[PDB]
């Protein structure tokens, strides 16, 4: 799946959101939702919905 | 806390715990 990088220290506002800190790499991205995609952190392997606007897609 | 991060926009209500 697509991948993305974090641009802001995101602290998952709703619980089942993902959480990352700037320059954080995200992978295995999916289009679970138009606005919140799902991830997998390449650095730690964490998955969760994230507000695509808090991150930039590397694809 | 952070000072410079977008506001996590709405969330499709079908993607919440439980």
């Amino acid at each position: 799946a697509p991948w993305a990088t974090a641009e802001y220290d995101y602290d998952a506002a709703e619980d089942n959101e993902l959480t990352f800190v700037e320059n954080d790499k995200i992978i295995n991205i999916e289009f679970v939702d138009d606005d919140w995609w799902l991830g997998e952190l390449e650095k730690d392997g964490s998955k969760g919905l994230f507000p695509s606007n808090y991150v930039s897609l590397g694809n | 806390a952070k000072k410079t991060k977008p506001t996590p926009p709405p969330k499709p209500s079908h993607l919440k715990p439980k």
